[PDB]
RNA sequence: AGCUGUCAACCGAGCGUUGAUCCGAGGAUGUCCGAAUGGGGAAACCCGGCACGAGUGAUGUCGUGUCACCAGGCGCUGAAUAUAUAGGCGUCUGGGGGGAACGCGGGGAAGUGAAACAUCUCAGUACCCGUAGGAAGAGAAAACAAAAUGUGAUUCCGUGAGUAGUGGCGAGCGAAAGCGGAGGAUGGCUAAACCGUAUGCAUGUGAUACCGGGUAGGGGUUGUGUGUGCGGGGUUGUGGGACCUAUCUUUCCGGCUCUACCUGGCUGGAGGGCAGUGAGAAAAUGUUGUGGUUAGCGGAAAUGGCUUGGGAUGGCCUGCCGUAGACGGUGAGAGCCCGGUACGUGAAAACCCGACGUCUGUCUUGAUGGUGUUCCCGAGUAGCAGCGGGCCCGUGGAAUCUGCUGUGAAUCUGCCGGGACCACCCGGUAAGCCUGAAUACUUCCCAGUGACCGAUAGCGGAUUAGUACCGUGAGGGAAU
RNA sequence: GAGUGAGAAUGCAGGCAUGAGUAGCGAUUAGGCAAGUGAGAACCUUGCCCGCCGAAAGACCAAGGGUUCCUGGGCCAGGCCAGUCCGCCCAGGGUGAGUCGGGACCUAAGGCGAGGCCGACAGGCGUAGUCGAUGGACAACGGGUUGAUAUUCCCGUACC
RNA sequence: GCGAAUUCGGUGAUCCUAUGCUGCCGAGAAAAGCCUCUAGCGAGGACAUACACGGCCCGUACCCCAAACCAACACAGGUG
């Protein structure tokens, strides 16, 4: 729901939280899917990869590549 | 016993060999002495394993 | 970077008769990281949901084999955590009931 | 323009012309074990120190770094003990393990053959140990040769030749010179004599010394032995080089060497050449090449008729393309339906090959004679002896090469080779080093081929295959 | 141009005969009836009897095994017969510790072993160390509860 | 869900006192732990009571003289 060229406009602080947000998503939807109340099983790639995202643009800032 | 420490000369390998012409396997060994050698004028001395050849040579020194 | 969680290490929680029977008695039981410890845990839950824990008890699960055609395969090992809530805390709405 | 790997579907949810899936390149992340290296351990699981950060009321807890051992630089310290050294701290840089074959150097069987067997064979094979490299080893004559006005580093291939020979002269084993080819580098750099300088260890307070005359001053220990390092000089067999000592020729500017004057040095900086990452010194850094590799894209011509058939890609009959009639696929033999094919075309990035610069070296006075009981020309070396190894060569009249153990020379009238040895001639110049190409091999990756296999065949393995299963283990090992 | 001809090698692989509807169906205790379930019952379930073990054939562990445990389902393979049953097949569930048994404590035999000594190489031993229980030290007892765990959960009372 | 009585004796351990005691010759682990001694640390420190808290990791199902372990088998064997 949110693409690297978005994320590499937020600042480091701005970053990291976002990045415990989106931890606090996909907790909620694993918890929603062992209840089995969890209709759109997809979001929980997609949470994943957000995640992910997040983590590269972090550490790339770290490396002086951005 | 059989290798120098200065120079590292080993042993050789080469054959015994019978009246009756058998050979049989045997080893030359070098004739390493032990030497309680210095290093510098009147200094403390080391245990080392150096070939007579060594010591003929002046390649080990005493005090 | 690593931004550790606590929900890093409660990974779902455990549905089955016997984890309601301890609903009922304010005990919560959850599937955890193979490494975590019960102090880990423990400081885990109380930051998650803001909730006093008692005691935390744990049990390590050999995972099932079960046949194929293909051969003996084997399921994952898992790791449980019995959380007992402080006497007086509120309840977790996240089990499902 | 369709996708969410597959056996493998089924359900449940979603993404994509705002370019998904997919393909190539470069990054990020990369639990634990494993050389495994904080410590420990029954590999993949147990327990820590220190630093920083997070979290607690605090303890507990959680991140992220870092902490093995050995070898070699650099710094501090210097036990018994004085000089010191061993060692101990600190810090930087490495090594460790793996890999199918090919290389080099070491160690080294037996079955077997001899119709027995020990010499001999098998065989320097199998196996083992130490180390490589993309190749390795070898290599620039102390070589061959035989009086030819010879050849001219090494390696590899073909011959010479199953020959000369060797051999319980049994079974067997088995050259080299010479000649024809592959490759091109008949390639390079060093040690000494003798100058200069630095400095270690002895001396010395006077001669000496301060480039050398003829001097004129001056300065005064700057000296004098011997060792080592770094620059000049020297790289050779018709011997060569140092040292002397005539001759003829030579860019410019310095600066120095106690004072000028001659005159030697040595050393900078300008012109100019001549080489370069290679063996011949080392590490960089730009620009540029429709040069190469790692994705691809285009690409000619039949919906043709009739007949058979479930289906035409069959039969019969027309036409077309062809720089394309390779090979597949498609409902049965397809150049014209599809993937392709001939032929063209294409790279942001990374990598590889060049060219060109920078940049780095190096050189810049050379030619020419004479001269000599002068010096130098790789020492525990050559030689010799004992016992072995290996050479066609099994100790033989046994050279050449080589290990161990003794003994132990000459510097050119020298020394070593021309199959014992001696003489005479000839060849060469040992005891320092480096060196491309021709040659060997294929774990792995890409493109292809077969009078190769076609499911008891072909790999053990077309099917979960080194799996099931067997064995304590090494190891053995299917079937579909 | 040949992996070119099989009847035999106590040949090899696969399929299948003969013996034969034969021998066996694995102890030394033994089963019977009624009722039930079910398409089907000598073998499954329940009741009432009978019999057997009782220093065991009862109860609890270590080693070893690995889900065999509990609930629901299954019944064409397996069970030496049959099977509605199963230690077999399938799905889901189930193992809760400051005090129990171990580690984080300690050492024994022995193992490994910084440096080290020895040994052509490969390696052989071993010092300081560091591992290594079958031993040393160290704090919890009774009751209740689940279909399946309990000195672990809960109750009561303790201890380090 | 409710729930009585629960006294006295006898017998008697291979279990406890006991790492005891007595006897004997073959003469019977180590280390930690605990106690104590100083050395050396020290300006703060010892003890008691109350309250609030931390107490990690592995095992824990089931079989275990057996058709669930070793025996190719639902095997008259073996198993501290
Ligand atoms: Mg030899
Ligand atoms: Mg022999
Ligand atoms: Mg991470
Ligand atoms: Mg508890
Ligand atoms: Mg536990
Ligand atoms: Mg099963
Ligand atoms: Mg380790
Ligand atoms: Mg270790
Ligand atoms: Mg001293
Ligand atoms: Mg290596
Ligand atoms: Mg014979
Ligand atoms: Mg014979
Ligand atoms: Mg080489
Ligand atoms: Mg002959
Ligand atoms: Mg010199
Ligand atoms: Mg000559
Ligand atoms: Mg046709
Ligand atoms: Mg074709
Ligand atoms: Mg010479
Ligand atoms: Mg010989
Ligand atoms: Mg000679
Ligand atoms: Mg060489
Ligand atoms: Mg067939
Ligand atoms: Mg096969
Ligand atoms: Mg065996
Ligand atoms: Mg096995
Ligand atoms: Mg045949
Ligand atoms: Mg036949
Ligand atoms: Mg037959
Ligand atoms: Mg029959
Ligand atoms: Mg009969
Ligand atoms: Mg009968
Ligand atoms: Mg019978
Ligand atoms: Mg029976
Ligand atoms: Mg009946
Ligand atoms: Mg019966
Ligand atoms: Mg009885
Ligand atoms: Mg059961
Ligand atoms: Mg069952
Ligand atoms: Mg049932
Ligand atoms: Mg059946
Ligand atoms: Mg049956
Ligand atoms: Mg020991
Ligand atoms: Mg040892
Ligand atoms: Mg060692
Ligand atoms: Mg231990
Ligand atoms: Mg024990
Ligand atoms: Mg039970
Ligand atoms: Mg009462
Ligand atoms: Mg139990
Ligand atoms: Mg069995
Ligand atoms: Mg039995
Ligand atoms: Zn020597």
């Amino acid at each position: 729901g949110t693409t690297p060229g978005e994320l590499r406009e937020l600042t480091d602080d701005e970053l990291k939280d976002k990045l415990r947000e989106s931890k606090e998503e996909l907790f909620n939807l694993r918890f929603q899917m062992a209840t089995g109340q969890l209709s759109n099983n997809r979001r929980l790639r997609t949470v994943r990869q957000e995640i992910a995202r997040v983590y590269t643009v972090l550490r790339e800032r770290e490396l002086g590549l951005a | 016993a059989a290798v120098c420490d200065i120079c590292g000369k080993g042993p050789g390998f080469g054959k015994s060999v019978s009246h009756s012409h058998r050979r049989t396997s045997r080893r030359w060994n070098p004739n390493i002495q032990p030497v309680r050698a210095v290093t510098r004028p009147g200094g403390n001395k080391q245990r080392i394993n150096a070939c007579t050849s060594c010591i003929k040579a002046g390649k080990v020194s005493r005090a | 970077a690593t931004i550790t969680d606590p929900r890093d290490i409660i990974l779902a929680p455990v549905i089955s008769e016997k984890s309601y029977g301890l609903i009922e008695d304010n005990v919560y039981t959850f599937v955890v990281h193979p490494d975590s410890n019960k102090t880990q845990i423990k400081i885990a839950i109380e930051k998650i949901f803001d909730v006093k824990v008692d005691s935390v008890n744990t049990a390590n699960r050999q995972g099932k084999r079960k046949r194929t055609r293909t051969g003996f395969g084997k399921r994952k090992s898992t790791k449980r955590a019995i959380v007992k809530l402080a006497a007086g805390s509120k309840p977790i709405d996240l089990f499902g009931a």
